[PDB]
RNA sequence: UUUCCAACGGGGCCUUUCCUUCUGGCUAACCAGGACUUUUACUUUGAAAAAAUUAGAGUGUUCAAAGCAGGCGUAUUGCUCGAAUAUAUUAGCAUGGAAUAAUAGAAUAGGACGUUUGGUUCUAUUUUGUUGGUUUCUAGGACCAUCGUAAUGAUUAAUAGGGACG
RNA sequence: CUAGGGAUCGGGUGGUGUUUUUUUAAUGACCCACUCGGCACCUUACGAGAAAUCAAAGUCUUUGGGUUCUGGGGGGAGUAUGG
């Protein structure tokens, strides 16, 4: 849980999967320059059902833009060492002394909704009333390359804090 | 319903539930932003600019690829227009309309048609004013509605 | 214009449930709205209903058992005293025993027993069955 | 609409019914990514389009501006999505 | 306009019973009495720097908050060392349980500490009857211009 | 009242639900102390609302309309009940309530989290030695040189309008 | 918002779609479908109205989507008077 690639924001839980934070900066020309600059905060596992932990990483906004094009390749590379536990980045958005508008408690997890999956976007809330109790929440896809496999801890990621039946 | 008409109409831009740049356009945003920087410098209109170089380039549009609105976009360079975009061709329409209006004395509906632009651009005039990005001093005027255009 | 959304509402379920329907499609809507019909569907006048979302206004669907006869906004939408409630149910409501108009008010919105109930009385808003 | 959600229809009853009044909205139109007879360059042009393309290569005219949607000049080849 | 060494008047214009010293002449070079106005209020730092006298400022001069305090916007400060209020208002109508716009005009003395704007929003309070209209007096300047001194070099 | 099954309430706290900082009584229960997760419109609880009118105990004025009057033994030299409350919006004065409508922050980031640092207005409860010309470190505000800070600001593009172009 | 329709006209599309002929569906125009604009029609009237009738002269005693101007028995009288 110490090493190398971060800015030196620790956590009790880096390294005993991740040798992308040791050894990705041998196996890597110009990965190298990709994850060796990046942070995250911190590591929290979540029990979802089945002794089935899912990793929130706690990744801050200013690595998510070139962090897409390695999160299509990342995800399962830590499924390739530990299994039965789950890898989901997440990034951490303003609240909103004087106090502004525009992404105030619940555009909060707005940009917090889209993002347990990756690219395909959104269709749109489809909140149900006496079945705001079970809240159904729809995408439209191009393509299912994280989507439609494991979103049943998904389920129980995101609505304490893109409902996850979706017809293709 | 349209003011200063009497008719029904739909000209059409919708727009559907996903922001972001969905499937298909592979280029960053630093690039269609210096590809509309590049539109922006040959000193033209923002329709002008979109009408042609959204349709010739694969340009979406000017805010989901790229992020920052034409005048927005404009104002973060120096060329920033004067009256920004509809105000002046309002004002073009009242040029056209006032120099036919002593092509012939008795155009009888041209002074009709000259009432409906002068009461938008009023109405625009004094939008402008509102939110203070036309000075609060000068104010529209027919004695300046054909010589500010061409 | 629709001046009040909530007006352009049930109207809309005039014309759904006088017409015949079991469902309407309400665009635009608003919090105003869906917690309205919230409070609705505690009352159980109308039943089950979902908000479809656009990045847009948003719609509404409803499910009920036909036992809305009649709603109606009371625009304007006065204020009112405590006392001054139990004139407005005898003026508008069929009997003693059942009927609602229900109220805005800072405690959010309920119907005027509830607002008997939980001792204040604010802003009208409706009339509903 | 007697027992069915308006999540649950007959889907495609409403498609072609006039883009918003469908049960959300979506664009009547499409995109192309078609390649000119003069450069074989992937030229993008907006299918209702209203600008009179000049070549990359050429200068040649290679679509004449109608509405509804326009009328290119022949020699593109289309492709699918 | 008044031109500070402010005796533009007939009379001395002075604090009265305060007395600069001509005898002793030392390292004091400002006697220039002040009050607290009550209430709770910042006194302007112009009065306590200040060389205009004003007998009816509520910080230099003889005259006292009591009672009353009122907000409102500025109107028509043409006239000199007062401005005008006006306040509106709903007035009620039990017929038709409505409600009517009203608003009334209170003429109100200004100190020289403060300087204002037709349009900006003050706040007054009762004093003892000064002119004919006059019961008031301006002892707060609420200005929410918006910062416009440099905003029009905008990007 | 021992009490098994469910149900109506708000609170202590918690699943980013900040419910804050501020420390002597102190080892936050609550009392001084610096800012509120903005100000009006609204409403809720008090207070002011003269007595006479209007609503009502109780009183056999013989019932009453009235009236606030009065009842009881060995009448042995006395005993003893009263003369309520309801009401009266705006305006004015106090506090929450947290919708509704209003007013908009942070588009310069010349701004906040700045627990940061040269420098500016400073400074005497002071300790100075008793009291006043000559001083600092120093308790308590602001910014330029200046960057360290968490999640740094663009609520929509309307089956509402205004443009362009076809 | 609802009926229910065969056409219209102004636009947009082309069916292994039918013929003169650009070459089976080109110029144009068609059967079958589909869209929004203008002009209309007639049905059972759910709703009304006193009634002729009205898809709005509706969703008003089950009375409140927003806003403007008029009427209070007949006359005398749109008369006098004044602006």
């Amino acid at each position: 849980p110490q090493a190398k690639i971060l800015s030196q924001a620790p956590t009790e839980l880096e390294l005993q999967v991740a040798q992308a934070f040791v050894e990705l900066e041998n196996s890597s020309p110009e990965l190298k320059a990709e994850l060796r600059p990046l942070q995250f905060k911190s590591i929290r596992e979540i029990d979802v059902a089945g002794g089935k932990k899912a990793l929130a990483i706690f990744v801050p906004v200013p690595s998510l833009a070139g962090f897409h094009k390695v999160q299509t390749k990342l995800t399962r590379e830590l499924e390739k060492k530990f299994q039965d536990r789950h890898v989901i980045f997440l990034a951490e958005r303003r609240i909103l002394q004087k106090r502004p508008r525009s992404r105030t408690l619940t555009a909060v997890h707005d940009k917090i909704l889209e993002d347990l999956v990756f690219p395909t976007e959104i269709v749109g809330k489809r909140v149900r009333y006496l079945v705001n109790k079970i809240q159904k929440v729809l995408l439209d896809s191009k393509d299912v390359q994280q989507i439609d496999y494991k979103l049943e801890s998904f389920q129980a990621v995101y609505n304490k804090l893109i409902v996850f039946e979706i017809p293709s | 319903g349209r003011m200063h008409s009497a008719g029904k109409g739909i000209s059409s831009s919708a727009i559907p539930y996903s922001r972001n740049a969905p499937a298909w356009f592979k280029l960053s945003s630093e690039s269609v932003i210096e590809q509309i920087v590049k539109y922006a410098r040959k000193g033209l209109t923002p329709s002008q600019i979109g009408v042609l170089l959204r349709d010739a380039h694969g340009v979406t549009q000017a805010r989901v690829i790229t992020g920052n609105k034409i005048m927005r976009i404009l104002k973060s360079n120096g060329l920033a227009p004067e009256i920004p975009e509809d105000l002046y061709y309002l004002i073009k329409k009242a040029v056209s309309v006032r120099k036919h209006l002593e092509r012939n004395r008795k155009d009888k509906d041209a002074k009709f048609r000259l009432i409906l632009i002068e009461s938008r651009i009023h109405r625009l005039a004094r939008y402008y004013r509102t939110v203070a990005v036309l000075p609060p001093n000068w104010k529209y005027e027919s004695a300046t509605a054909s010589a500010l255009v061409n | 214009t629709r001046s009040s959304v909530l007006a352009d509402a049930l109207n809309a379920i005039n014309n759904a449930e006088k017409t015949g329907k079991r469902q309407v499609l309400i665009r635009p809507s608003s919090k105003v709205i869906i917690k309205f019909l919230q409070v609705m569907q505690k009352h159980g006048y109308i039943g089950e209903f979902v908000y479809i979302d656009d990045h847009r206004s948003g719609k509404i669907v409803v499910q009920l058992n036909g036992r809305l006869n009649k709603c109606g906004v009371i625009s304007p939408r006065f204020n009112v005293k405590i006392g001054d409630i139990e004139k407005w149910t005898a003026n508008l409501l069929p009997a003693r025993q059942f009927g609602y108009v229900i109220l805005t008010t800072s405690a959010g919105i309920m119907d005027h027993e509830e607002a008997r109930r939980k001792h204040v009385s604010g802003k009208i808003l409706g009339f509903v069955y | 609409v007697l027992v069915q959600d308006l999540l649950h229809p007959t889907a495609a009853s409403e498609a072609r019914k006039h883009k918003l009044k469908t049960l959300v909205q979506g664009p009547r139109s499409y995109f192309l990514d078609v390649k000119c007879p003069g450069c074989l360059n992937i030229t993008t042009v907006f299918s209702h389009a209203q600008t009179a393309v000049t070549c990359e290569s050429c200068s040649t005219i290679l679509c004449t501006p109608t509405g509804g949607k326009a009328k290119l000049s022949e020699g593109t080849s289309f492709r699918r999505k | 306009s008044t031109e500070l060494t402010v005796q533009s008047e007939r009379a001395f214009q002075k604090q009265p019973h305060i007395f600069n010293n001509p005898k002793v002449k030392t390292s004091k070079r400002t006697k220039r009495w002040y009050k607290n106005a009550g209430l709770g209020f910042k006194t302007p730092k112009t009065a306590i720097e200040g060389s205009y006298i004003d007998k009816k400022c509520p910080f230099t001069g003889l005259v006292s908050i009591r009672g009353k305090i009122l907000t409102g916007t500025v109107v028509s400060t043409k006239m000199h060392r007062t401005i005008v209020i006006r306040r509106a208002y709903l007035h009620y109508i039990p017929k038709y349980n409505r409600y009517e716009k009203r608003h009334k005009n209170v003429p109100v003395h200004v100190s020289p500490a403060f300087r204002v704007q037709v349009g900006d929003i003050v706040t007054v309070g009762q004093c003892r009857p000064i002119s004919k209209t006059v019961r008031f007096n301006v002892v707060k300047v609420s200005a929410a211009a918006g910062k416009a001194n440099k905003q029009f070099a905008k990007f």
